[PDB]
DNA sequence: TCGCCCCCCTTCGGTGCTTTGCACCGAAGGGGGGC
C-alpha cells in the first residue's frame, strides 16, 4: 500500500509528554503486547535521537478480561493537520441518536494493516517504564496507523466504507458511525434481535481484520424549584438567588415581586407569608423552567464543553454547552456499583458516559471541566477508564454558589 | 576498546551551525593529565587530530574523580549543547534499595571508561572540535575531535544508556532468573544460584560485555558484602545509607542553610521524623546566597531535633512480594507529615516526608490526602503496587469531609490508627440556618483606584458597624466584613455575604492559610459552636444585604 | 567555567475569571543524591 502524506499543523512540533508510573500488571501487559507488535512489524524499537514521546498505559475490562494497550495521543491529535480540511473526515449521521439500542465495537485493529507515512512515524513514539527503574525506558514507534490517532479513521475511511457496504445494504435501517477506533452501531430490534446482527457484523469484520446503549432513556433534568406551603426568609433568599442566576439562561424571569417581601433586615428563620403577587411570580417562572430553552442550536464549528457537579449520595449533574448559558443538554448521572464509596471512580464513569452521549448525539467528545483536584484525578483515573478514546479535560474548583441543578 | 555497536545518528537543530569558542588557561596537573590521556585516547582511537578547515572549537579542562589519583576529562560543550537536537531521555527514575528482594548471591560491577567505548556518529564528529592548551603561553595548541561519546555533551548519557540496553538485552533474555539493575555504567547482579554457578554466570556476563567493547575492571568488581551501590550499603538482610555528615557552623549563610535542608531531605528516606519547615523558613525573602542569616529559635530546635534523630543508627529491609505493603502516616505540625513503609511491624522498607503547601488555603484533611497520593505514587515507582494505609483520621471525620466537600475526593483502603495528634475537621458550617442565632448581613466595599475601603454589617437584632480600611482590595474588604461579624457575634451566628470569593474560601473549611486575614477568620470559626453562611446576589435590593450595602457606600 | 536523572523548597511569571486581584500552575533558581 502507498502511504498518505501527513503533516503537523504549521508551526507546531510533535508531542513531548513524559511517561507516568505504571503498576506491575500494566507493565507486564504492555511488554507482552508490544513485543508481539514488534514481531508482526506494527512497531519498531527506537532510541533517544527521536525527541518525541506520548504516555502509554493499559486498560482491562471485566467486560473482557484481556488487557488493551492505550496510547494517550491527545497531544498528537491536537497538533495533527485537520482531515476535514483535506476532504477525508467522516460525517456524523443524525439518525444514530434515535435508535432503540446502539452497541459499541472496538475496530482499532483494522488500522494495523495500513502503513503510516514514514516521515510521520517519529511523532508516535512511546516509552514503557521500569519497576523500581531497574532498566531505562524502552521506546517504540508505530509503522502502521496507530490506535488513538485521529488520522487513522480518516486515512482508513475509504477502506472501512467498502468493508461495510454489504452490511449497509442488507440492513438499510441500521446506522453505523465510526469515531476514532470505535464503531457505534444502532437499530430498532429486540435485544436478542439487536445482538443478532452486531455479531453478524463482527464476523464480517473478522473475515478481513461492551455495553448496549439506549439513547431514549437519556432523560434531561431541568431546573426544578422547591415545593412547600411555608417559606422562610432564607428559603426566599436562596430562591431569589437561584432565579437571578437562571435569568442568564431563560427569558423573561422576574424577582421583583419576590425580592421585596425580604424588605427589611429580617431574621433568616422568620416565616414570610407569600403574597398573591409572589405566588404569581413563582408558579409563572416554575414552568418557564419546565420545558427547555428557545433559540440554542448546535454549531459543528465550535467545541463542546461539559461541566459536572457533585451532588452527594451518588448523583452527578452535567451540562453540555458551546457558548456559556446556551445549553444543548443538561442531565444527571447515577451510580450503584455496590461498593458505595469511591468518588473518583464515579466521576470517571460519569465522564465516559457523558462523552459517549456526545459522540452519539454530535459526533465528537466535549472538553470536560472536572470538579476535582488535578493530582487526585491523576492518582486514580486510569484504574477506571474503559474507553479506547480519551477526551480533553481541565480542572476547576467552583464552590456551589447556586445549586440550581439539584 | 570501542564498541562495534552501530552509532546513533545525531543532528544539529535546524538552522544552526557548530560552536566556535576560543580556549582558556589551565594548570600543571591539568595539561599533563589531559596530554597523558589525549595522546593515549588517540592511540586507542578515541580522538583524532584535526586542523584548520574544521572551523569549530570548544574549550577543554579536567576535574578530579573519586578515584582521586585518576583525573576525569571534560569539555565545555555548553554552546554545542544549545545547538544539538533534543533527546528523549530514557532514564525515567532512580532505583531504590527498598525495591530489591533478598538475593542469595550478589555482585556489583562497573564498566571502565564507559562513554569512551561508544562510538559517535561520523557526520557529527567535526562539531566536537577542541584545542589542548599546554600552560597556554607555551605553544599554539593541537586540535582534536571525538570519535566516541564525550563527557559534557548533551547527547552522550542517553546514547550510552540506550547502547548499554541493546548490549544487555541478549543476556537478560537468556537469563531471566537473574536480576540486573542497570544504572548508567553500574551493574547490580543478584541471583538465587549458589555462589559457584553465580560466578559462572557473572564471568559469562563480563565476557559478553567485552566482545562488545565494555571492560569491567577488577577495581570496581565488588564480590562481597557490604556492597556500595547508589549511595547505600547493601547487606544480606538490611541496607543503610552511606554516612550523612551535616554542616556545623557558627554563622550560617543562605547557601549553608540550602545545603543543610538538602542533606536532611536525603536523610528522610530512612530516618523517621525529619523536619525542615523552620529551617526552610529562613530562606524566604533572602536575596543573596552569601547573606548571613541568624537561625531563629524555632530553627535551632528543629535542627537539634534532627541531629538527635541522625545520631541513632538505622536500616531499611528488602521487599518481600509475598506480603502486603503497609504505609503509616503521622502528623507533625505546621503542615508537615512523615511516613514509614513496611511489611512486618518495626522493620521499615523506607521512610519519607511530605510538607508542601499546595494553594493559599487548605486543611489537614486535604494535605493528608496529598500525602497519601505522594506515597501511592512512590509505591507504584518502587514496587509496582499501592500499599495499604494506616491513617490517624477517624472514619466519621473522613465521611463528614467527602459529603460536605463539593469536589470529588477519595482515599484507598485504610485502617484507623490512634497516634495523636489526629487529623480532624476544626469546624463545620451548618447546613441550615440556626434558630435563635442573630443574623448578620455583611458587606465590604473597596475602590479599585483609591486603595481605601469599608467593611461592615447590619443585623436583625439591631447592630451596625462600619470600619474604614486603608490599602485594601475588593476581596479583602469582603473577608474583613465576615471577620467583623464573627468578631461581634455570639457562639452561634447566621451570616449572609454577597461575595462568592469569600464564601468559596470559607466553605472549603480551611484550617490554615498564607493570609493572616484568613487565619484570623479561621481562629474565630473554631471558637464558634454553630455558623451558617449564606450567599445572595449584590445590588438587587434584597432586604438586609441592601441596607448594609446602603451603609458601606 | 562540562553532561544526564530523580527528590524538596522558594521565587517568578503566564493564564483566566462573566476579574481589576487572586488562585492556580509550570518553570527555573537553589540544595541533596546517583553515574
Ligand atoms: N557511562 C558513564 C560514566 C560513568 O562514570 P564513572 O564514575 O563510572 O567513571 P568512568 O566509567 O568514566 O571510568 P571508570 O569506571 O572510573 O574506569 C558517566 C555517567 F554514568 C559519565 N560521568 C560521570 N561523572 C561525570 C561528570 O562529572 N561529568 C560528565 N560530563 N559526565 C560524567 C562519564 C562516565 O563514562
Amino acid at each position: 500500500i502507498e502511504t498518505v502524506p501527513v503533516k503537523l499543523k504549521p508551526g507546531m512540533d510533535g508531542p513531548k509528554v513524559k511517561q507516568w508510573p505504571l503498576t506491575e500488571e500494566k507493565i507486564k501487559a504492555l511488554v507482552e503486547i508490544c513485543t508481539e507488535m514488534e514481531k508482526e512489524g506494527k512497531i519498531s524499537k527506537i532510541g533517544p535521537e527521536n525527541p518525541y514521546n506520548t504516555p502509554v498505559f493499559a486498560i482491562k475490562k471485566k467486560d473482557s478480561t484481556k488487557w488493551r494497550k492505550l496510547v494517550d495521543f491527545r497531544e498528537l491529535n491536537k497538533r495533527t493537520q485537520d482531515f476535514w480540511e483535506v476532504q477525508l473526515g467522516i460525517p456524523h449521521p443524525a439518525g444514530l441518536k434515535q435508535k432503540k439500542s446502539v452497541t459499541v465495537l472496538d475496530v482499532g485493529d483494522a488500522y494495523f494493516s495500513v502503513p503510516l507515512d514514514k516521515d510521520f512515524r517519529k511523532y508516535t513514539a512511546f516509552t514503557i517504564p521500569s519497576i523500581n527503574n531497574e532498566t531505562p525506558g524502552i521506546r517504540y514507534q508505530y509503522n502502521v496507523l496507530p490506535q488513538g490517532w485521529k488520522g487513522s479513521p480518516a486515512i482508513f475511511q475509504s477502506s472501512m466504507t467498502k468493508i461495510l457496504e454489504p452490511f449497509r445494504k442488507q440492513n438499510p435501517d441500521i446506522v453505523i458511525y465510526q469515531y476514532m477506533d470505535d464503531l457505534y452501531v444502532g437499530s430498532d430490534l429486540e435485544i436478542g434481535q439487536h445482538r443478532t446482527k452486531i455479531e453478524e457484523l463482527r464476523q464480517h469484520l473478522l473475515r478481513w481484520g461492551g455495553y448496549e446503549l439506549h439513547p431514549d432513556k437519556w432523560t434531561v433534568q431541568p431546573i426544578v424549584l422547591p415545593e412547600k406551603d411555608s417559606w422562610t426568609v432564607n428559603d426566599i433568599q436562596k430562591l431569589v438567588g437561584k432565579l437571578n442566576w437562571a435569568s442568564q439562561i431563560y427569558a423573561g424571569i422576574k424577582v421583583r415581586q419576590l425580592s421585596k417581601l425580604l424588605r427589611g433586615t429580617k431574621a433568616l428563620t422568620e416565616v414570610v407569608p407569600l403574597t398573591e403577587e409572589a405566588e404569581l411570580e413563582l408558579a409563572e417562572n416554575r414552568e418557564i423552567l419546565k420545558e427547555p430553552v428557545h433559540g440554542v442550536y448546535y454549531d459543528p464549528s465550535k467545541d463542546l464543553i461539559a461541566e459536572i457537579q457533585k451532588q452527594g449520595q451518588g448523583q452527578w449533574t452535567y451540562q453540555i454547552y458551546q457558548e456559556p448559558f446556551k445549553n444543548l443538554k443538561t442531565g444527571k448521572y447515577a451510580r450503584m456499583k455496590g461498593a458505595h464509596t469511591n468518588d473518583v471512580k464515579q466521576l470517571t464513569e460519569a465522564v465516559q458516559k457523558i462523552a459517549t452521549e456526545s459522540i452519539v448525539i454530535w459526533g465528537k467528545t466535549p472538553k470536560f471541566k472536572l470538579p476535582i483536584q488535578k493530582e487526585t484525578w491523576e492518582a486514580w483515573w486510569t484504574e477506571y477508564w474503559q474507553a479506547t478514546w480519551i477526551p480533553e479535560w481541565e480542572f476547576v474548583n467552583t464552590p456551589p454558589l447556586v445549586k440550581l441543578w439539584y | 576498546p570501542i564498541s562495534p555497536i552501530e552509532t546513533v545518528p545525531v543532528k544539529l537543530k535546524p538552522g544552526m551551525d557548530g560552536p566556535k569558542v576560543k580556549q582558556w588557561p589551565l594548570t600543571e596537573e591539568k595539561i599533563k593529565a589531559l596530554v597523558e590521556i589525549c595522546t593515549e585516547m588517540e592511540k586507542e582511537g578515541k580522538i583524532s587530530k584535526i586542523g584548520p578547515e574544521n572551523p569549530y572549537n570548544t574549550p577543554v579542562f579536567a576535574i578530579k574523580k573519586k578515584d582521586s589519583t585518576k583525573w576525569r576529562k571534560v569539555v565545555d560543550f555548553r554552546e554545542l549543547n544549545k545547538r544539538t537536537q533534543d533527546f528523549w531521555e530514557v532514564q525515567l527514575g532512580i532505583p531504590h534499595p527498598a525495591g530489591l528482594k533478598q538475593k542469595k548471591s550478589v555482585t556489583v560491577l562497573d564498566v571502565g571508561d564507559a562513554f569512551y567505548s561508544v562510538p559517535l556518529d561520523k557526520d557529527f564528529r567535526k562539531y566536537t572540535a577542541f584545542t589542548i592548551p599546554s600552560i597556554n603561553n607555551e605553544t599554539p595548541g593541537i586540535r582534536y575531535q571525538y570519535n566516541v561519546l564525550p563527557m559534557g555533551w548533551k547527547g552522550s548519557p542517553a546514547i550510552f544508556q540506550s547502547s548499554m540496553t541493546k548490549i544487555l538485552e541478549p543476556f537478560r533474555k537468556q537469563n531471566p532468573d537473574i536480576v540486573i539493575y542497570q544504572y548508567m555504567d553500574d551493574l547490580y547482579v543478584g541471583s538465587d544460584l549458589e555462589i559457584g554457578q553465580h560466578r559462572t554466570k557473572i564471568e559469562e556476563l563480563r565476557q559478553h560485555l567485552l566482545r562488545w567493547g565494555f571492560t569491567t575492571p577488577d577495581k570496581k568488581h565488588q564480590k562481597e558484602p557490604p556492597f556500595l551501590w547508589m549511595g547505600y550499603e547493601l547487606h544480606p538482610d538490611k541496607w543503610t545509607v552511606q554516612p550523612i555528615v551535616l554542616p556545623e557552623k557558627d554563622s550560617w549563610t543562605v547557601n549553608d542553610i540550602q545545603k543543610l535542608v538538602g542533606k536532611l531531605n536525603w536523610a528522610s528516606q530512612i530516618y523517621a521524623g525529619i523536619k525542615v519547615r523552620q529551617l526552610s523558613k529562613l530562606l524566604r525573602g533572602t536575596k543573596a546566597l552569601t547573606e548571613v542569616v541568624p537561625l531563629t529559635e524555632e530553627a535551632e530546635l528543629e535542627l537539634a531535633e534532627n541531629r538527635e534523630i541522625l545520631k541513632e543508627p538505622v536500616h531499611g529491609v528488602y521487599y518481600d512480594p509475598s506480603k502486603d505493603l503497609i504505609a503509616e502516616i503521622q502528623k507533625q505540625g505546621q503542615g508537615q507529615w512523615t511516613y514509614q513503609i513496611y511489611q512486618e511491624p518495626f522493620k521499615n522498607l523506607k521512610t519519607g516526608k511530605y510538607a508542601r503547601m499546595k494553594g493559599a488555603h487548605t486543611n489537614d484533611v486535604k494535605q493528608l490526602t496529598e500525602a497519601v497520593q505522594k506515597i501511592a505514587t512512590e509505591s507504584i515507582v518502587i514496587w509496582g503496587k499501592t500499599p495499604k494505609f494506616k491513617l490517624p483520621i477517624q472514619k466519621e471525620t473522613w465521611e463528614a469531609w467527602w459529603t460536605e466537600y463539593w469536589q470529588a475526593t477519595w482515599i484507598p483502603e485504610w485502617e484507623f490508627v490512634n497516634t495523636p495528634p489526629l487529623v480532624k475537621l476544626w469546624y463545620q458550617l451548618e447546613k441550615e440556618p440556626i434558630i435563635g442565632a442573630e443574623t448578620f448581613y455583611v458587606d465590604g466595599a473597596a475602590n479599585r483606584e483609591t486603595k481605601l475601603g469599608k467593611a461592615g454589617y447590619v443585623t436583625d437584632r439591631g447592630r451596625q458597624k462600619v470600619v474604614p480600611l486603608t490599602d485594601t482590595t475588593n476581596q479583602k474588604t469582603e473577608l474583613q466584613a465576615i471577620h467583623l461579624a464573627l468578631q461581634d457575634s455570639g457562639l452561634e451566628v447566621n451570616i449572609v455575604t454577597d461575595s462568592q470569593y469569600a464564601l468559596g474560601i470559607i466553605q472549603a473549611q480551611p484550617d490554615k492559610s498564607e493570609s493572616e486575614l484568613v487565619s484570623q477568620i479561621i481562629e474565630q470559626l473554631i471558637k464558634k459552636e454553630k455558623v451558617y453562611l449564606a450567599w445572595v446576589p449584590a445590588h438587587k435590593g434584597i432586604g438586609g444585604n441592601e441596607q448594609v450595602d446602603k451603609l458601606v457606600s
